[PDB]
Formats: structure tokens, C-alpha cells, sequence
RNA sequence: AAUUCCUUGUCGGGUAAGUUCCGACCUGCACGAAUGGCGUAAUGAUGGCCAGGCUGUCUCCACCCGAGACUCAGUGAAAU
RNA sequence: GCUCGCCGGAAGACCAAGGGUUCCUGUCCAACGUUAAUCGGGGCAGGGUGAGUCGACCCCUAAGGCGAGGCCGAAAGGCGUAGUCGAUGGGAAACAGGUUAAUAUUCCUGUACUUGGUGUUACUGCGAAGGGGGGACGGAGAAGGCUAUGUUGGCCGGGCGACGGUUGUCCCGGUUUAAGCGUGUAGGCUGGUUUUCCAGGCAAAUCCGGAAAAUCAAGGCUGAGGCGUGAUGACGAGGCACUACGGUGCUGAAGCAACAAAUGCCCUGCUUCCAGGAAAAGCCUCUAAGCAUCAGGUAACAUCAAAUCGUACCCCAAACCGACACAGGUGGUCAGGUAGAGAAUACCAAGGCGCUUGAGAGAACUCGGGUGAAGGAACUAGGCAAAAUGGUGCCGUAACUUCGGGAGAAGGCACGCUGAUAUGUAGGUGAGGUCCCUCGCGGAUGGAGCUGAAAUCAGUCGAAGAUACCAGCUGGCUGCAACUGUUUAUUAAAAACACAGCACUGUGCAAACACGAAAGUGGACGUAUACGGUGUGACGCCUGCCCGGUGCCGGGAGGUUAAU
RNA sequence: AGGACCGAACCGACUAAUGUCGAAAAAUUAGCGGAUGACUUGUGGCUGGGGGUGAAAGGCCAAUCAAACCGGGAGAUAGCU
């Protein structure tokens, strides 16, 4: 649900919250937790490799099952939980044998639902099937690119891909970016689309909302000096230069895709 | 006025102590230069 | 009998411009 | 105009008197629509102007209370 | 020694960090102390630091470091696995009183507790770098139950008094006692027990998890305080006897109740919110290999061990950081009385101090302050600085607006003391007695006692009753930026920067991109509702025309065009 | 509930005065801003000089920063004093 707060005071005026009543109001499953120390954008050398990253509230990593290797074992959905790491919510799944796992929650998933994995599975949302068994023209999420890898495509909230073509041992996928990718058939995918589709409606409201979300202030190149940035300098907001990255690479319409290795799996580019 | 020098025995030893100097070769060269000069206090220590 | 070590920066002069 | 050389542009408001300020006109030296344009409640140790209250800011200072200055004893510098 | 003054959420009392004998006693005054000096944190000598329980060490781990092999690199060396280090965190145990010129939660007295080794006795299957449980966790907010602590009354001891009154509802002092053990309460959490089965817990499992039924509605866990014991002990005003006249020794009454009440405890609780809030070991429990006349384990008793290092003193300062015995800086704990909402402010207790040059005089002038005739910004770049406003309750409150605001708008009225309503009310707390009782730290009735607003009326004092301290100046028009926030440590705190939002663009994940000769890391244990870059900067109405030039993207006839 | 309001501790440093061989190599006194948050603080780590870090001032990096400090090339060079 989307609720807009009353303009009680500045900073709360523009906040738009996304309240999810069916979320679990309690501590998560301790056995599946794992510490996640923040890096602040620093790498092993200790230098800032990625800017505008730092701070934020402490958050624990949840071991989410992406491979879904428990084939032929029906499992019930215990509840849904808030995972700070993903944009989408996660679901606690209890298998018939009595083990609990975390999975991405699609739109149609809710407590008390039944899910299954492997070829011997129905077509209900949330089931894990290989594309060869999935009918063409359907919506799937958490797609794999190589068998057993785990799934990398369509993992964010409200994301999905289409089965557009089936060329024998290969399948063509149309991604939310308008990209048509050729993928090997045997590797797995999950039916339905990721839940929490209203992630756009949130606006964070104020400056500090981004601050405790792990994001640091961004400094425009113009405000910088000539030495530290290619932009900057001059009296009175002078630019007179083509936009560029801080390291001289020309941005704003310069393709940086140079792989020559995965191009054989690319059918069409973005448009 | 918080001056620059804020003493701390632990940090002083872990930054300029004997074991810190010997860990890396350059510190080893520093000890060698001190010995050649014949300084009474080779390094910092209690 | 140590000669003065720290000499402060001179007071800025009056602008004769 | 935070932009206007000419210039204290012209008219009105405010003052006994207004190169600032507010409103209008437009001969925009050289505003202008994301190096954003025009508005905008709230906010500001922010810029400019006006009124009430208030007073030594001032007309014009006067007196008083303390610490120095001054004298005595002791110690005893500095720039040049 | 007698007075005066100052601090009293500190200028008091205890610690860490950091100093390293500055501690105490004797002795000395050259130098040191901004003066003198018999004095000292100065010189010389002697003395002083006592731990199974405090801390370190030790067991475990975070960030991070190092790193066997390994990967990479002209060499040096870089990165990193198994590992091993790393408290700012987790893990066994002590309190009260007394004593030294100087140490004590360490010594002494009294009374306790914990972890191991060995032996004995009675039972028993034990057994891991392996599994599970536990350890184990956020912010904000509220209420209840308590304590530290304080006030008052009672009780005990003393006093009745140099200027009037004071045997009285008078005045002063005291009315203190822990850890541990027992009982276990208010509160909080969870439905218990039995049996069967199960590809999960990388092997196994009587454990965890899951699925089944039978049976009962109850147990279990956690838990401050209180009450007992500890303790007919200690402490204790005061009095007495000797003083190298500093003190020593002896004796020692009462030691209760009520009320108020925390920022402390119950509470790692509870209720809520999104930003979703360490790890590992000790500990509990189940098994593998292996051992089962053993070993090993459990319970009881006895005995032994608990080493080693720190322990003085300063610690908001004369002892640390500032070259100084420097108007500066420095984390944590305790923190009383009256007034007050308050850790503000004022005055005080405990306690500690008068800041290491003084004595005179009472000129200009400078500094920090007080007051002021009449005028009231005429000063000045400019109401700069000063003056003024200042609290509580009630009444009242504009334009504008994003409907929240603006707003404490503006502007008015009442504030002391005494009496009465009411020999202190409403309220709060609540004894004895009485009635029940799944019988006790229980439930009802009951109101003694104690505490205690606000309001009304009446009277009365003063020039002034928010009487001191404390404690907004207000309103109108307009520029800029939406706002909180950030910045030129040390002349610029702004219109600058950031900002939520918006748009463009790159990126299909071995992502783009960045740091690296490389390996490898970050991005991200993320993957297009995501990430990087760039510009703009809430919100409202919008964001027009131009592709020549310079960039970028796509195309390809022809020309030109390196190495070879 | 709140990057909410008034206001101490705490953090900051807007105005004025004093102080410039000062008590202090940016302080004191009287007012002032934030004060549940983009807050503040202790301890210990990481980033090393053509680099770091920077809510961006060429600011900060041991009282020094339009390229730190120390040693060396080095008795650099100086048509200049």
C-alpha cells in the first residue's frame, strides 16, 4: 500500500511511505543470517573505488536460495519478511522434510501458498522450472545464464523477463531493459514476477533518508576546481566543455560496452 | 586547544615500535641507520 | 643559548597600491 | 533587475527634504525558458527599506563604583 | 586559632588515558617559585604500592593486520586460503567494619562465593576441529511496581541560654548496617505431557526441525523489591581518664513509622516505527571414529591449588597535551538542602579554596560597570553597541497558505500575604479493626495517619507583588535560497556546497566504472523498480525555435590511408 | 510521529569589546546557532605526496599545503643583490 503523510513539518512533507501490512513484524530467522560489514566504497587497497557510498544503518545479510536445487520437494510459505539488502521482499519457505529457506517473493506469493521446484512441478507462480518446460510467451524472474549458477536476471522488485523465442537448445529472453538475450535452455528460472512492484512510489522525502540508506552526497563537477575535475573553474558558472567523467572519459552518449566475448548471446541492443 | 600530540602508549608502540620497524624492510633499514649512528635509544619503548 | 627557532610570520603590510 | 555604461531613467508611494526602498512604464548598452524561466507558504545568527517601543548612540556629556595608570618596597623584560 | 569571602552538575569526590615518585616523614633555602620565605609539586636522606574475587595476563571474536602452501610481479615486493593475531565487545567468584604519617574491596576481624587437580564412596555408557540450542543485540515512546535518596513525626541524648520572650506544638544532634543464604512476590515470555513416522541439519544421532494422533488445560522459564537470616555482631551522639598537649584509651542510649521520589533497577522487558538493528567462545544438549572387567561421566565428602604483572600520587590539573606553577584543551562514574518544570539560576551542607607580589594615593587617560534633567536615532556607511521586551493562567489573534501552518502573531486582563469555604478541600497514599480464603508477600470492607494542588470570597501591606537571579523586542514591504544541514582549523558561514525531486546517458553482470605493470579487490555476496556518470535543484505553471560549427550515435558508394 | 518547537550538558563560532612585544602562535567577557539527529563523542583500525581526502574552500593531510615532511643528487643554477 502507498500512504502519503500529512505535511506536518518540512522533511516530512514530501515523504511517501510504502507500508506492507503482511510483512513479518518480528526478528528474522537467526540460522539463515550472516554478518555484512560495510565497506564504504573502499577496496583491498583502501582507496575509494566507488564514490558516494558510506554510512547507513547496520544490516544483516540473509542467505537467499537462488539455485533452488530442492527438486521434487513441495514447500509451504511460512511468512514474508523485509530484507534490507534487496529492493524486493523475501519469503520464508518450509519444505516438507522440515528445512527452512529464503526465496524471492513474486507478486502472487503470500503466506500459506504451496511452491515446488523441478520439471515435475506445476505452472503456478513461484515454481521453479527450466525454460524448456516453461511455455513460450510467459513471464519469469530470477533467471540463470549458466546451469547451476543460481540466477542473476530479473532479481529486483517488480522485474520480469519474457520468453519470446525457443531456438532448439537456446531460449531468447526479452529483459525489462528492452534487451533480447540468448540463454541456454537447461538453466532454471522462476515463474511470475518479483513482488513489491510499488518501489517507485517511495520518494525518501528528505536529505537524510538517502543518508542512512548508505548513499553519500554527490558533488557536481562544475562546483569542483579545475585540478580535481575536468569541469570547474571560471567566474560565474562557466562550463564551455563537453560533459565528461571525472577521469576524462566522455559521458552523455558514449557506449562503453566492449566485450567481444558475450556478443554472440546478444540479439538486439537497448532502444 | 587540542594540540597535535595526544599521547597514547599503545599507538606509539604499534606505529614506531621495534616490532613494527622490523616487520618491513624499510624499517629494518631505519634500525640499521640508527645503529650505524650509534644512537642510545634505537627506537621508542618503555 | 639557542638562537630563536620559531619566527612568526610578519604582520601583513598596509596596501600601498 | 544580484544584470542598466549613459543614469540619481520617467511617474507615483513613503520623508519638511529619499543616488537606497516599494509599485508601474519599457529607449532590455549587455534578461530568458534544466549553465533553467516566472511564481511560491514555511524557514534564515541572510541583503535593502519603513514604523512602534526603547534608550547616553547623539545634542553634550556629568557624576559615581571597581581594575590599571601615579608614589613606596621587591623582582625585573622587549622591539630598536 | 577566631572571623570574613568564593565554588558547591564543582573550583567537590572516585577512575581510564597520559605522566613516572610529583606520595609520606626528617632536614636544608644557594638555584627553581615572576616578591619575601622558616614554606613547596625545589635540594638531600629514609620510608611507602600486600589481591583465588579489582584490572591486566588468560579463553573467544569485530574492523583490520600478518600470512604455511598458493596466485601475481624486472628485483624489492603485492594480494590472499588454511591459520594466527587484534578490546573500544563476550566469558567463573566479596561484602561490611577497623587500622598506617603514607596502601587496602589487597592488611586485620566477621561472614561468604567461584574455577580446577587428587583421593574416597554410590551410580552410570563415555566420546570431538562435527550437528542443534543458547550466548545474540535497533530507534523512539509510555505506564506500572520498586530502590538509592530526601522530608516530617516518633524515639534516645543534650540544652533553656550573656539584648526582650522561650519546660514548650521549644531548640541542637543521632536515629546506620552490606555481600551471601532462605522465601521467593509485582511484572514479562511460552499451551504442557506421551507415543509413532520423516530423502533436512554436506556422515551419524535418543538432539534440533517437520508431519501425525492420544490426553490435560496446566506447567515451565524469567523476575527488581519486600520479608527472614547474616547481626543478643559491627557502627553509634555523648561522657570519662591521660596528653611528647597532634591525639590516645575506656564506655556507649535510641537505631522506628509515614510521606515524597528518580535520568537508577524490574527492562537483553513491553507497545510501536522503518532505516530492519555484530561475531565467536565459555555454557547446555545429540552423536561419529574409538573405548565399554577399562577409561570417562554424574552426585557427595575430604584435601590441595588459584601463579605472574599493575596497586603510591595527580587525573577538568601547578603532576596529562599546550616551550611556563599558561584565563586554553581532555572520556567515564557519584551528585544532597530551600525556591524552581529543571543537571538552568540564586543561596547553602559535605568537602575544597581565597587563584605566589604587596602597601598607599584616589589626576588625566584606558578598561569592566551603575545612574541621569529635557529631547529620543537629530549618531552613524548601517539602531553597531547599549536600552527595552522577558514568566504562568485566561481572553483574543490579521494578510497569506502546500490547509500542517503563519502563532507565543498582534493586542488585553489577573499574580504578594492572611483568613474563610475546608479547626488544609479535590486528589494521592493508606495502618489498626472487620468479612473471606485455590491459606499467603492474598482478596474485600474500612477509613485513622501522612502528603497535597487549583479556584472563589473577604481582609490587609507597599511607589512597585512574574518584586531578586532566571527570562522573546515587535510589526509592514521586498531581493536571494525551498527547508534541517555543510564549508575557507587561524580575517569571508553566504545568494556558495549539499539536499529530496526531475531529466539525460552508460551498464546484461567475468556489468559499466575505479584502485592496481599483474593477480585481485571495490561496485555487490547487488544485478535494469539495480548501479555509475552528468546537469538541474522542494512544490505550482512551464521548459519555445535552430543540427551549420564542435561532440556523440548510426550508415555506407567512392576517394585517401600504416605495418606487412 | 517529527533531519518538529523552547532550552542546559555537549557541539558550533554570527555580532561587539578587550587582547596584538597578549593569560593564549585566534583566546576571554556579554549576547548568538544546533541541541533525537545529515547529531556528538571515547577506543582501535584503513586511505601516503603528481597521492590521499574533500556536503567542494585549492580546503585538510602533526602550529607548514596551487603539491607535506626528512635525507640524498647538491657546493643544483642565479646575465641578479
Amino acid at each position: 500500500a502507498v500512504v502519503k503523510c500529512k505535511p506536518t513539518s518540512p522533511g516530512r512533507r514530501h515523504v511517501v511511505k510504502v507500508v506492507n501490512p503482511e510483512l513479518h513484524k518480528g526478528k528474522p530467522f537467526a540460522p539463515l543470517l550472516e554478518k555484512n560489514s560495510k565497506s564504504g566504497g573502499r577496496n583491498n587497497n583502501g582507496r575509494i573505488t566507488t564514490r558516494h557510498i558510506g554510512g547507513g544503518h547496520k544490516q544483516a545479510y540473509r542467505i537467499v536460495d537462488f539455485k533452488r536445487n530442492k527438486d521434487g520437494i513441495p514447500a509451504v510459505v511460512e511468512r514474508l519478511e523485509y530484507d534490507p539488502n534487496r529492493s524486493a521482499n523475501i519469503a520464508l519457505v518450509l519444505y516438507k522434510d522440515g528445512e527452512r529457506r529464503y526465496i524471492l517473493a513474486p507478486k502472487g506469493l503470500k503466506a500459506g501458498d504451496q511452491i515446488q521446484s523441478g520439471v515435475d512441478a506445476a505452472i503456478k507462480p513461484g515454481n521453479t522450472l527450466p525454460m524448456r518446460n516453461i511455455p513460450v510467451g510467459s513471464t519469469v524472474h530470477n533467471v540463470e545464464m549458466k546451469p547451476g549458477k543460481g540466477g542473476q536476471l530479473a532479481r529486483s522488485a517488480g522485474t520480469y523477463v519474457q520468453i519470446v523465442a525457443r531456438d532448439g537448445a537456446y531460449v531468447t529472453l526479452r529483459l525489462r531493459s528492452g534487451e533480447m538475450r540468448k540463454v541456454e535452455a537447461d538453466c532454471r528460472a522462476t515463474l511470475g514476477e518479483v513482488g513489491n512492484a510499488e518501489h517507485m512510489l517511495r520518494v525518501l522525502g528528505k536529505a537524510g533518508a538517502a543518508r542512512w540508506r548508505g548513499v553519500r552526497p554527490t558533488v557536481r563537477g562544475t562546483a569542483m576546481n579545475p585540478v580535481d575535475h575536468p569541469h570547474g573553474g571560471g567566474e560565474g558558472r562557466n562550463f564551455g566543455k563537453h560533459p565528461v567523467t571525472p577521469w576524462g572519459v566522455q559521458t552523455k552518449g558514449k557506449k562503453t560496452r566492449s566485450n567481444k566475448r558475450t556478443d554472440k548471446f546478444i540479439v538486439r541492443r537497448r532502444s | 586547544m587540542k594540540r597535535t600530540f595526544q599521547p597514547s602508549v599503545l599507538k606509539r608502540n604499534r606505529s614506531h615500535g621495534f616490532r613494527a620497524r622490523m616487520a618491513t624492510k624499510n624499517g629494518r633499514q631505519v634500525l640499521a641507520r640508527r645503529r650505524a649512528k650509534g644512537r642510545a635509544r634505537l627506537t621508542v619503548s618503555k | 643559548n639557542n638562537r630563536p627557532v620559531y619566527i612568526p610570520r610578519p604582520r601583513p603590510p598596509h596596501p600601498r597600491l
